[PDB]
């Protein structure tokens, strides 16, 4: 094709004699020494290095596949949750029976509801108390089961944080740690479920106090280990001297965003898709990509017996006034 | 009584306002994102094995020997 | 302590550091009384039904405020959730609304600012306290409040627009404040005060021989207010008091005092007023002279028995203006920096030919605004076909009421540049319709050029001498 | 000056136009320092020329759209130096 070798050409990468500033700065290791592609290449892994590079192109290019759960004590990834999930596991509490021992005690006390028309819907409802008296909204942790994830989302608002739960049959129990073990307005928590060995809400007890309700601590109160959230990104960097991939991990750092609430507050989806069609912009040539200087390190997989050798990206942020 | 009774008024309030007491479901609002990945249910989603992204901890350790 | 106890106390150690005023010791008379008051405001609607007291609610301090905030918030005292979230969706409705917050704010309200190269009254307002100073935006102020200790039951924090690095964020004072002592109600005048009404008072402005005997005062409504103008060190403003409205007969004056520009934000047009202990001036290029307040001036309200009236075509594109008066609300944002709003979505507003350096702070959408004799230009051409309503100096631009919405989120694209097109208007003189074209160019000249080549800030800075600005040099040979 | 061609370019953050600047008239651009000073100009000329493999009949079939199998466009601009507006682009500041 003769206009596709001329498009091809034209396609190419000027090597770094440019009049353009960065779009990315490094917070640390300034100091290194530039190291060109290449040069990379040509030497085994593991090691640090500085590049400047411009995306030639970064997957999934649809962004809301982007964000990933992550266990630290195994670290294992793992995928959101859907809506639909959610809402196959509440629908599993619509018809539970409340209990009469689980209704009001030293910690918790209920209230209780039969909600008309959806199919005969039971829902019981129990605050949790601050030295056996209940706290201000503010402060107010609350237990639900039998509410959907819509209304539990929008108590969740209101109340300070609130557990999903169902009738153990010795106390509350989490209805299943595939649901948010904490949901606390825009923020859901979740637990691996293999490091976790979850406890009721009795153990509540062991928590230093029964008014901040760290998540952290209610998780580890709950025997629950909880899952981060992080970005997950794949940057195919150019340099003219050569071709590289690398990946980008990062929790509200590198794009300075909350990786945590960006899935449920739209601003924040605005914000990242700008971004990444700012690096990237739509259709036009790589001529006119802004430079992205950023820190990278390398090392061995070995999932293939050996080598596999990959790059990830490290300590770099947007720079300022380019978002 | 009256403040006690009016505090866990207030929360039960706030519960039962949240709560649907009765008539059908209604559909909460949507963001982009989520509405675009309802949209698109049933692509080949994209994911990564953990072990590219760095489970060579041997690698990470002589890693951050190096200066 | 019981809950009720320790708040007190809290309430009490919060007030000796931060609100006891230095001048004495810390009199603990005055706990008991904001304590009184807190809790009349907290009771007045009858909504509580429950706490005498509200606990819940946390005191601030100025300083505290400023360090602790960095979020547009709302500190509505006395109204349920339910009145808070109704008035917030009242006028949007769908509009963001500002957060709701429990902070409890007390302090003295005055013009003092805290510099000191002049009296730097400036007209500006400011809430004080042992901590710190914060400036603030009041509507219909009554200058009796000014110096008094208060507690603010509703008002709106809006930390500084991050394009500024002075970082001076300001209050808006929803409704007026409820002080925390008993009014000091003070005697007016019984005696009807001699002042010269606009019909002699124009003749005299004329025959400024003749200014004896008479008393140098005036009376009558405030039919036309100008903006505030700030020379090299002159700040003044000038308005206009008439013997009716609608009328023919009025006479203008002239204030020029430091600690009188506060004035500005206490007159408002139809109301009348009594002016007091003035000369009369003498302006270069004024044939017909105009009144001017002496620092024993004196503003009042006018009561008719306290006063004594004393009676002596593509073919020539050239096109005029028609004035008017126009009142309402801006419905979004054309061109921050540059002042060009949407009144109503339906009529386009550019401030730019008035000082314009205040109003940026608290314009955004949901903002009701009246504004009297402003120039109305349809057709102003450029491919603009909204009618562009455009102040000039002898108009004046009153808030009637601030804004429910919380500000847009800052885009570095959007706003900065401000200075360049300052200078623009005010140095170059530019006319509104090139100065329209102007605007739309340099947002082309940002898209090709900014910010990889390079970054806003560096792009729509003032040409200065030190060193010239290429949004000013590649628009230059056009302007020419 | 784009390494990979040799020949001279107008660039900016939409992409890039070749341009054929001229020193003056009957006398070429021979200063190596105009790399990369913004240049304006609002007096030039926009070529395009047109590469076309036809393969019409006659005359009658002039009239007919199948018979153009293949088209190609060159666009690319050309102008004085001293009809332009020549401005250094200012260094980062803080
Ligand atoms: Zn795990």
């Amino acid at each position: 094709p003769s206009s596709g070798s001329e498009s091809d050409l034209v396609s190419l990468y000027e090597v770094e004699r440019c009049q353009q500033l960065s779009a990315t700065i490094l917070t640390d290791h300034q100091y290194l020494e530039r190291t060109p592609l290449c040069a990379i290449l040509k030497q085994k892994a593991p090691q640090q290095y500085r590049i400047r590079a411009k995306l030639r192109s970064y997957k999934p290019r649809r962004l809301f596949q982007s964000v990933k759960l992550h266990c630290p004590k195994c670290h294992l990834l793992q995928e959101v949750p859907h809506e639909g999930d959610l809402d196959i596991i509440f629908q599993d509490g619509a018809t539970k029976t409340p209990d009469v021992k689980l209704q009001n005690t030293s910690l918790y006390d209920s209230k209780i509801w039969t909600t008309k028309n959806q199919k005969g819907r039971k829902v019981a409802v129990h605050f949790v108390k601050n030295n056996g008296i209940l706290p201000l909204s503010n402060e107010c942790l609350l237990l639900i089961e039998g509410g959907t994830l819509s209304e539990i989302c929008k108590l969740s608002n209101k109340f300070n944080s609130v557990i999903p739960v169902r009738s153990g049959h010795e106390d509350l129990e989490l209805l299943d740690l595939s649901a948010p073990f904490l949901i606390q307005g825009t923020i859901h928590h979740y637990g691996c479920k293999q490091c976790s060995s979850l406890r009721s809400i009795q153990n509540l007890n062991s928590l230093v106090d029964k008014t901040s309700w760290i998540p952290s601590s209610v998780a580890e109160a709950l025997g629950i280990v909880p899952l981060q959230y992080v970005f997950v990104m794949t940057f195919t960097l150019d340099d003219g001297t050569g071709v590289l991939e690398a990946y980008l991990m990062d929790s509200d750092k590198f794009f300075q965003i909350p990786a945590s609430e960006v899935l449920m507050d739209d601003d924040l989806q605005k914000s990242v898709d700008m971004i990444m069609d700012m690096f990237c912009p739509p259709g036009i040539k790589i001529d006119a990509y802004p430079w992205l200087e950023c820190f990278i390190k390398s090392y061995n997989v070995t999932n293939g017996t050996d080598n596999q050798i990959c790059y990830q990206i490290f300590d770099t942020t947007v720079a300022e006034d380019v978002i | 009584m009256r403040e006690d009774q009016e505090h866990q008024g207030a929360l039960v309030c706030l519960a039962e306002s949240c709560l649907t007491l009765e008539g059908p479901c209604t559909a909460p609002p949507v963001t982009h994102w989520a509405a675009s990945r309802c949209k698109a249910t049933g692509e080949a989603v994209y994911t990564v094995p953990s072990s590219m992204l760095c489970i060579s901890e041997n690698d990470q350790l002589i890693l951050s020997s190096l200066g | 302590p019981s809950s009720e106890q320790a708040w007190l106390e809290d309430a009490q150690v919060f007030i000796q550091k931060t609100l006891c005023p230095a001048v004495k010791e810390p009199n603990v008379q005055l706990t008991p009384l904001v304590i009184d008051c807190v809790k009349t405001v907290w009771l007045s609607q009858g909504r509580n039904q429950g706490s005498t007291l509200p606990l819940s609610y946390s005191f601030v301090s100025v300083q505290d405020l400023k360090t602790h905030q960095r979020l547009p918030c709302c500190s509505h005292l006395s109204w349920s959730s339910s009145a808070y979230q109704a008035w917030a969706q009242e006028a949007g409705p769908n509009g963001n609304p500002l957060p709701r917050e429990q902070l409890l704010l007390l302090g003295t309200l005055t013009d003092l600012s805290a510099d000191l190269e002049q009296e730097c009254r400036n007209g500006s307002l400011y809430v004080r306290d042992n901590t710190g100073v914060l400036s603030c935006e009041l509507i219909d102020l009554d200058l009796s409040w000014l110096g008094h200790l208060f507690l603010f039951p509703r008002w709106s924090y809006l930390p500084p627009a991050r394009w500024n690095s002075s970082g001076e964020g300001h209050l808006e004072l929803w409704d007026a404040p409820v002080p925390v002592f008993p009014l000091t109600i003070s005697p007016g005048p019984v005696t009807p005060i001699p002042v010269l009404y606009p019909e002699s008072a124009s003749c005299l402005l004329r025959l400024r021989n003749k200014l004896r005997g008479v008393q140098r005062n005036l009376a009558g409504s405030l039919v036309r207010l100008s903006a505030l103008v700030k020379s090299k060190q002159k700040a003044y403003f000038i308005l206009s008091l008439g013997r009716s409205h609608p009328a023919v007969t009025h006479v203008s004056i002239i204030v020029q005092v430091p600690a009188q520009l506060v004035w500005h934000r206490a007159l408002r047009p139809g109301t009348a007023y009594v002016l007091t202990e003035l000369r009369v001036s003498k302006i270069r290029g004024q044939r017909q002279h105009v009144w001017m307040t002496s620092q024993s001036s004196r503003l009042l309200l006018l009561k008719p028995e306290c006063v004594q009236e004393l009676e002596l075509d593509p073919e020539s594109l050239v096109r005029y203006s028609r004035l008017l008066s126009y009142s309402g609300a801006v419905t979004g944002v054309l061109n921050e920096p540059a002042g060009l709003y949407e009144l109503d979505g339906q009529l386009g507003l550019c401030l730019a030919y008035q000082q314009f350096r205040g109003l940026r702070r608290v314009m955004r959408p949901g903002v009701c605004l009246q504004l009297q004799d402003v120039h109305l230009l349809q057709s102003v051409g450029g491919g603009t076909r909204r009618p562009v309503l455009a102040p000039c100096l002898r108009g004046a631009v009153l808030l009637q009421s601030f804004s429910r919405q919380k500000p847009g989120a800052h885009s570095s694209r959007q706003a900065y540049g401000a200075s360049l097109y300052e200078q623009l208007v005010w140095e170059r003189q530019l006319g509104l319709p090139l100065y329209l074209w102007a605007t739309k160019a340099l947002e082309e000249l940002a898209c090709k050029l900014c910010p990889h080549v390079l970054r806003h800030h560096q792009f729509l800075q003032h040409s200065s001498p030190g060193s010239p600005s290429l949004g000013l040099q590649l628009l230059a040979p056009t302007l020419d | 000056a784009s390494s990979h061609k040799g020949c001279l370019q107008l660039r900016d953050q939409s992409g890039s136009l070749p341009c054929l600047l001229l020193a003056k008239h009957s006398q070429p651009l021979s200063d190596p320092r105009l790399i990369g000073c913004l240049v304006r100009a609002e007096r030039f000329q926009l070529i395009v020329e047109r590469d076309v493999r036809s393969s019409f009949p006659s005359w009658k079939e002039l009239s007919m759209p199948g018979f153009i199998q293949k088209q190609q466009a060159r666009v690319y601009v050309q102008f004085f130096l001293a009809d332009a507006l020549i401005l250094p682009v200012p260094r980062p500041c803080l």
